[PDB]
């Protein structure tokens, strides 16, 4: 789907999960 | 999931629940990818060893679950299975290599907040981020611990996918490309690991380049749960990615 | 252990 991987409670509000951001953190290239 | 935390509300709305009939009890977990279908792990459907070998109408899914036990009414949908499709080259015999199947519903499941597919990796996204070190997210209803006990909602837990050669020497069964390892090494401090009944749930990333997540694995194997020296083993989805799209191109 | 689903979705 063109939406996928795009939550509805999250993303699509632009609202963050609480450990997200250690994932984000872990991705240690292209940054 | 051993070393997790309850899910936030709407956290994983990929989250899939496979439910045996009767008697009616959690088999696995698994992730939806479409309105009509599931991607979950070959062992769930299919495990000899076990006597495991389940046909469609043994089995039900639930879709935007939270609680692992409660009906989760206007809320989660449970859908009936029109065809599960396992992978040709499946290997239960020896190191469940292609560990990876295919539900399509009887009927499209309507999105919501709580139920919305998750993204499938391209080549490109694999490569970017499918890097030893690298941390990816994996949610199910499975076992707390290895010896016990079950959660009453959805447990969450981010872990690092593992260099190959650690992979490798962690364990003696004969690990493939077709598998990725991931878990925290005894020195890091930090665990966390699935379990039982965690198996065929997705093992998630979130892009960096799009903000979209991805399923880049599915729980598969482990020996043990969160053992020391030990780690958690995926199916690896975009190796096994032709397969998918040749299913669900063909039917 | 589990609650009881709706009995439409066993039939
Ligand atoms: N341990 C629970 C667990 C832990 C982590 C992960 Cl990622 C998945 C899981 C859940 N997954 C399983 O239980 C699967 C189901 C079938 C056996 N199994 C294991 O993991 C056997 N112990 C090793 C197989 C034995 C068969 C050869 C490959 C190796
Ligand atoms: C490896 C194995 O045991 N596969 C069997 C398959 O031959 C059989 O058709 C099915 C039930 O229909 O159960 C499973
Ligand atoms: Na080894
Ligand atoms: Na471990």
């Amino acid at each position: 789907e063109a939406d996928c991987g795009l939550r509805p409670l999250f993303e699509k509000k632009s609202l963050e999960d609480k450990t997200e951001r250690e994932l984000l953190e872990s991705y240690i290239d292209g940054r | 999931i051993v070393e997790g935390s309850d899910a936030e509300i709407g956290m994983s709305p990929w989250q899939v629940m496979l439910f045996r009939k009767s008697p009616q009890e959690l088999l696995c977990g698994a992730s939806l990818i479409s309105d009509r279908w599931v991607l979950t792990a070959a062992h769930c459907l299919l495990y000899p060893p076990w006597d495991k070998n389940f046909t469609e109408n043994d089995l039900l899914v639930r879709i935007g679950k939270h609680s692992r036990t409660r009906y989760e009414r206007n809320i989660e949908k449970i859908s009936m299975l029109e065809k599960i499709y396992i992978h040709p080259r499946y290997n239960w015999r020896e190191n469940l290599d292609r560990d990876i199947a295919l539900m399509k519903l009887k009927k499209p499941v309507a999105f919501s907040d709580y139920i919305h597919p998750v993204c499938l990796p391209d080549r490109e996204t694999a490569a970017s981020l499918l890097q030893a070190g690298y941390k990816g997210r994996v949610t199910g209803w499975g076992n707390l611990k290895e010896t016990w006990g079950q959660p009453s909602v959805l447990q969450v837990v981010n872990l690092p996918i593992v260099e190959r050669p650690v992979c490798k020497d962690s364990t003696r069964i004969r690990i493939t490309d077709n598998m990725f390892c991931a878990g925290y090494k005894p020195d890091e401090g930090k665990r966390g690991d699935a379990c039982e009944g965690d198996s065929g749930g997705p093992f998630v990333m979130k892009s960096p380049f799009n903000n979209r997540w991805y399923q880049m694995g599915i729980v598969s194997w482990g020996e043990g749960c969160d053992r020391d020296g030990k780690y958690g083993f995926y199916t690896h989805v975009f190796r096994l990615k032709k397969w998918i799209q040749k299913v669900i191109d063909q039917f | 252990d589990f609650e009881e689903i709706p009995e439409e979705y066993l039939q």
